[PDB]
């Protein structure tokens, strides 16, 4: 894919067989998603951003699908605004910024 | 109004 | 250029004669910058991210210089934690997410 920004960078993604919209977000050091639920054990996490602060339960080795690449890695679940997909997950599969 | 996703971890 | 997203994609702009670093942040709709001044009127407005909102002060037509690239459109000062550039202006440099 290429990409272009005149429009949110909104894509499907695939968690626990359910399908649900996410934004591709190169400001975003981590992936987080609305209240759900994930298996296996969690930890807590702290992360901030443009209106402060708010916790979530962070889930390691989630298998996802991002606009069809798989991944596996870290989704922190909490009372965001917006499914966020950070660089932790655009790295697996391989996006890069382009100008 | 306008939503601006920057995140990082923690402290 | 190309930026990969093994860390966070930070670059110099200039800025109402200012240098400053910004994050290009492909999960935000609006170019948000520190506390600076800025020439013509303005107008308050909320803007939402993962924590909530915060009040700024909306600019029209002012032109910002990105890693080398003139771009003109609208810019939010207020109290956000990084200055980040936005969809509005990542679009005018030509700037794609690709994978």
């Amino acid at each position: 894919p290429q990409i272009t920004l005149w429009k949110r960078p909104l894509v499907t993604i695939k968690i626990g067989g359910q399908l649900k919209e996410a934004l591709l977000d190169t400001g975003a050091d981590d992936t987080v998603i609305e209240e759900m639920s994930l298996p296996g054990r969690w930890k807590p996490k702290m992360i901030g951003g443009i209106g402060g602060f708010i916790k979530v339960r962070q889930y390691d080795q989630i298998i996802i699908e991002i606009a069809g690449h798989k991944a596996i890695g870290t989704v922190l679940v909490g009372p965001t605004p917006v499914n966020i997909i950070g660089r932790n997950l655009l790295t697996q599969i391989g996006a890069t910024l382009n100008f | 109004v306008s939503f601006n996703x920057p995140q990082i971890t923690a402290a």
